[PDB]
């Protein structure tokens, strides 16, 4: 059972450092390449750092190339990439991910499960929570939701009346605001015959700043 | 770096289609090729090694061709299962590079949106920001022209953009557009209005600032 899991993630202001783990399991470790895998938010797959399995060779990106640094420990089965000097730009998910080879050749064939990296100087924020009221102006059919606005960092994730409300339920991927705050839309349509009756509340979960927000979307 | 482009960079095809994603190299890299397919959320599964290896545990519709700098990828029988991003990757030399990544996507017929807009709450009007949301729900395909009015006056530079994956129900889009002003600039105009444009089809759903 091949395992792969990452972590050391979160926010570190611009010029800092950070330090990400990857503990192996599941196959003989001192026998196979390693390296880090990134991927910014929205955009693809940009190959990070890599090792040898006897960590005699390493191999880095151009962008990374004198700030990072990959290493590896044969006798605790854990991959390490030390980043200084973090730039937004670095701002990504990133993964460790093995090749079916003593070096990192013919491509990556087990991956991690990713951990967020959010370089910015914005401090941790949980969201407002605002309202998107339906009035009904649009036949049998009502549309409403919430407006989570200016949390820092991502991820936030948004449940209607605490899960049992799922059909018709859309929640829009985060933008960054030129506060550096990230802002949201979650909606769902409904029977508008059932505004008088049934209560919609929106659950928004901001697991970094430990905050969860309970907010019921009333007709206007 | 030798640089990895895709083509397309995105496609809607069928269940049962037949689909080819090319992908080129700037320099010869003889048949150091892997192809992964990635879905919303998980990490990259290795498709292909050896430009036309293909992985354990792969389907055998997945096939793999090509040899220096040209290089195509086969689905022989789309799936419902296939529908997702699928990346060319180079090893030949370092750095390894990616190509941008090919999105496969369901088709299905035209859908208009339902265009719904938001007046911001009362109580976001308090910290001193206005928010107005513009909604297009459940519409295929994604391309959409939406523009904001406030008394006429077309707005630009204050608004952004969401769009949502496709809908595990009718595979079509929804999209958000957010109107972004001071409660100042907010209360000095009447009518906001949000105008979607598809096909041959306008429509503008608008509040009044008071009602
Ligand atoms: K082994
Ligand atoms: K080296």
């Amino acid at each position: 059972q091949v395992q792969l899991v990452e972590s050391g993630g979160g926010v570190v202001q611009p010029g800092r450092s950070l330090r990400l783990s990857c503990a192996a399991s599941g196959f003989t470790f001192t026998s196979y390449g390693m390296s880090w895998v990134r991927q910014a938010p929205g955009k693809g797959l940009e190959w990070v750092a890599g090792i040898s399995y006897d960590a005699s060779d390493t191999e880095y990106a151009d962008s990374v190339k004198g700030r990072f640094t990959i290493s590896r420990d044969n006798s605790k089965n854990t991959l390490y990439l030390q980043m200084n000097s973090l730039r937004a730009e670095d701002t990504a998910v990133y993964y460790c991910a093995r090749s079916p080879d003593y070096i990192i050749d013919y491509g990556f064939d087990y991956w991690g499960r990713g951990t967020l990296v959010t370089v910015s100087s914005a401090s941790t924020k949980g969201p407002s929570v605002f309202p998107l009221a339906p009035s009904s102006t649009s036949g049998g059919t009502a549309a409403l939701g919430c407006l989570v606005k200016d949390y820092f960092p991502e991820p936030v994730t948004v449940s209607w009346n605490s899960g049992a409300l799922t059909s018709g339920v859309h929640t829009f991927p985060a933008v960054l605001q030129s506060s550096g705050l990230y802002s949201l839309s979650s909606v769902v349509t409904v029977p508008s015959s059932s505004l008088g009756t049934q209560t919609y509340i929106c659950n928004v979960n901001h697991k970094p700043s430990n905050t969860k927000v309970d907010k019921r979307v009333e007709p206007k | 770096a030798i640089q990895m482009t895709q083509s397309p960079s995105s496609l809607s095809a069928s269940v049962g289609d037949r689909v080819t994603i090319t992908c080129r190299a700037s320099q010869g890299i003889s048949s150091d090729l892997a192809w992964y397919q990635q879905k919303p959320g998980k990490a990259p599964k290795l498709l292909i090694y050896d430009a036309s290896s293909l992985q354990s545990g792969v389907p055998s519709r997945f096939s793999g061709s090509g040899s220096g700098t040209d290089f195509t990828l086969t689905i022989s029988s789309l799936q419902p299962e296939d529908f997702a991003t699928y990346y060319c990757q180079q090893y030949w030399w370092y750095p390894f590079t990616f190509g941008q990544g090919t999105k496969v996507e369901i088709k299905r017929t035209v859908a208009a949106p339902s265009v719904f807009i938001f007046p911001p709450s009362d109580e976001q009007l308090k910290s001193g920001t206005a928010s107005v949301v513009c909604l297009l729900n459940n519409f295929y395909p994604r391309e959409a022209k939406v523009q904001w009015k406030v008394d006429n006056a077309l707005q630009s530079g204050n608004s952004q953009e969401s769009v949502t994956e496709q809908d595990s129900k009718d595979s079509t889009y929804s999209l958000s557009s957010t109107l972004t002003l001071s409660k100042a600039d907010y209360e000095k105009h009447k009518v906001y209005a949000c105008e979607v444009t598809q096909g041959t089809t306008s429509v503008t759903k608008s509040f009044n600032r008071g009602e």
